[PDB]
C-alpha cells in the first residue's frame, strides 16, 4: 500500500495528474466518458471569451472593429460559434488576450478557441487531449484507487485553493508520498482569490509548509514543476524578474526553469536530512507523465525497502 | 464502584442570575446597571 | 490556510498553548484556542489542579457542542502528562479540595 497525496495551490495541475493515472495505468476515458466532458469544453470556451471581453473595460482596450460590440452583447445573452470566432479573431480582443496576466483566464482558453471549428461541429466528441485540457475546480477530497508496479495506490486529490485548506488536515495520516504541483507559468500571475497575491509566492509558502511539516518527515516529497510547455512559451515574452526581482539570468526556458527549481528546493530547512525529488512536467502530456510517474514509483519503492 | 450524588438540595441558579453574579464578580459596571434596569 | 504552525506544539517545559492559557487564567485566549479545535487531552486536570472555576466550566461545557469529523488527527503530543494516567477528573478535584469544581463534577453523574 502507498498513500499518495496530490497537493499544491489552485490550478497547479493536480487533477490533471489524476486524469493521467487513469489513462496511463488503465484503459482510460471511454468515448462515452469523453462525451460527458462536452458541456465542460463548451463552458470553458464560453467563459474564457467572456473573461477576455469583460477585462477590456478594466484594461481600457477597444474592439478592433465596432461591429464586435453587438457580438459581445449577443455572447452574454447566448450563431454562438460565429460570434465567438469573430470576437476571438478581433484585434482588440487579441490585444486583451495578450495581457491576460492582468486578469483571470483559464490556461486552456486559446487551446479551445483556436480549435473552435472542430469543437463547434454538431457531431463533436471531445478527444482525450480535450478532456485533459478541461478546467473543473476540485472541491473536497478525490480519493481514487490505482495499482502501479503492484503497489495498491491510495491517491488523494484535494482542492488547491486557500478556501479548500480545511480538508487537508484530515488526510495527513500515513502518507507514503506527496506529489506537490507547481505551475511554472505562474510567476507573473495573481491569485483568483487574492489579486494582490502572486501565485508563485503562494506556492512557495505552501511548499515551505508542506516540505517542513513534521507529518511528512518520512514521506517521500516529489515536486512537479508543471506546465513546462506553457512556461517555455511565456518565458520568451514575460520576464522572470516579475516574480524574482533579484534574478540576473536569461529569460530562456532552461535557465529560468533551473532558477525556479532552486528557489523551491531552497525552502527545504532539513537539506542534510531530506531529499526533494523534482521533475519538470507537462501534466497534459501522457507520455511525459508516464515516464515521470514511473521514476517516482521507483523512488517510493526504494524509500520503503 | 460508588455512586455519588448531591445529598442536600442546593437550587441551581438560572442563566440570567449566573451571568449577573459573574458580571458583579468581574466588576463590569455597565452590564450590572443594564441588568438592574431590566430587572424591574 | 497555510499550515505553518502546529497549534498543538509543545514548549521546552512541557506546556502547550492551552495549558499556558489555563495557567495564566486567560479565559478569552482559552476560548479562542478552543474555537480552533486544538488538542484538549488532560487540560481539565490542569484546570482542576489550578482551581479555576471558569476554566473548569469552559472545559466541561465546550467539549460537547460543535464536534464534527471526530477530532483532527494529531500524533506524538500524548507522551508527556504531568498528571498520572490512573487519575480521573473527579478524583483530582477531590484531592484539590475545591468545592465548586467538585459540585459541578458531581452534578454530571460521576
Ligand atoms: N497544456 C497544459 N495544460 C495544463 C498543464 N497543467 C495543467 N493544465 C491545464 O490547466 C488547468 C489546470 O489543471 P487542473 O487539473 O484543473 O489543476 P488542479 O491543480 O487540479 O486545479 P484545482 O482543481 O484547483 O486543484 C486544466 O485546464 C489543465 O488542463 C500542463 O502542463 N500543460
Amino acid at each position: 500500500e502507498v498513500k499518495l497525496l496530490l497537493l499544491g495551490a489552485g490550478e497547479s495541475g493536480k487533477s490533471t495528474i489524476v486524469k493521467q493515472m487513469k489513462i496511463i495505468h488503465e484503459d482510460g476515458y471511454s468515448e462515452d466518458e469523453c462525451k460527458q466532458y462536452k458541456v465542460v469544453v463548451y463552458s470553458n470556451t464560453i467563459q474564457s471569451i467572456i473573461a477576455i471581453i469583460r477585462a477590456m473595460g478594466r484594461l481600457k482596450i477597444d474592439f478592433g472593429e465596432a461591429a464586435r460590440a453587438d457580438d459581445a452583447r449577443q455572447l452574454f445573452v447566448l450563431e454562438l460559434a460565429g460570434v465567438i470566432k469573430r470576437l476571438w479573431r478581433d484585434g482588440g480582443v487579441q490585444a486583451c488576450f495578450s495581457r491576460s496576466r492582468e486578469y483571470q483566464l483559464n490556461d486552456s482558453a486559446s487551446y479551445y478557441l483556436n480549435d473552435l471549428d472542430r469543437i463547434s461541429q454538431s457531431n463533436y466528441i471531445p478527444t482525450q487531449q480535450d478532456v485533459l485540457r478541461t478546467r473543473v475546480k476540485t472541491t473536497g477530497i478525490v480519493e481514487t484507487h490505482f495499482t502501479f508496479k503492484d503497489l495498491y495506490f491510495k491517491m488523494f486529490d484535494v482542492g488547491g485553493l486557500r478556501s479548500e485548506r480545511k480538508k487537508w488536515i484530515h488526510c495527513f495520516e500515513g502518507v507514503t508520498a506527496i506529489i506537490f504541483c507547481v505551475a511554472l507559468s505562474d510567476y507573473d500571475l495573481v491569485l483568483a482569490e487574492d489579486e494582490e497575491m502572486n501565485r508563485m509566492h503562494e506556492s512557495m509558502k505552501l511548499f515551505d509548509s508542506i516540505c517542513n511539516n513534521k507529518w511528512f518527515t518520512e514521506t517521500s516529497i516529489i515536486l512537479f514543476l508543471n506546465k513546462k510547455d506553457l512556461f517555455e512559451e511565456k518565458i520568451k515574452r514575460s520576464p522572470l524578474t516579475i516574480c524574482y526581482p533579484e534574478y540576473t539570468g536569461s529569460n530562456t526556458y532552461e535557465e529560468a526553469a533551473a532558477y525556479i527549481q532552486c528557489q523551491f528546493e531552497d525552502l527545504n530547512r532539513r537539506k542534510d536530512t531530506k531529499e526533494i525529488y523534482t521533475h519538470f512536467t507537462c501534466a497534459t502530456d501522457t507520455k511525459n507523465v508516464q515516464f515521470v510517474f514511473d521514476a517516482v514509483t521507483d523512488v517510493i519503492i526504494k524509500n520503503n525497502l | 464502584r460508588i455512586p455519588l450524588q448531591i445529598v442536600r438540595a442546593e437550587t441551581e441558579l438560572s442563566a440570567e442570575e449566573k451571568a449577573f453574579l459573574n458580571a458583579v464578580e468581574k466588576g463590569d459596571y455597565a452590564t450590572v446597571k443594564q441588568a438592574l434596569q431590566e430587572a424591574e | 490556510i497555510y499550515y505553518n504552525v502546529n497549534i498543538n506544539c509543545m514548549d521546552p517545559l512541557g506546556r502547550s498553548a492551552l495549558l499556558i492559557a489555563i495557567e495564566n487564567e486567560n479565559l478569552e485566549i482559552m476560548e479562542l484556542l478552543l474555537n480552533h479545535s486544538v488538542y484538549v487531552g488532560d487540560a481539565l486536570l490542569y484546570a482542576i489542579r489550578k482551581e479555576v472555576v471558569g476554566a473548569v466550566e469552559l472545559l466541561l461545557s465546550y467539549r460537547r457542542p460543535s464536534g464534527e469529523k471526530q477530532v483532527p488527527t494529531l500524533m506524538m503530543d500524548t507522551q508527556f502528562s504531568e498528571f498520572t494516567p490512573d487519575i480521573t477528573p473527579i478524583m483530582l478535584a477531590a484531592h484539590t479540595n475545591n468545592y465548586e469544581i467538585i459540585k459541578l463534577l458531581v452534578q454530571k453523574r460521576v
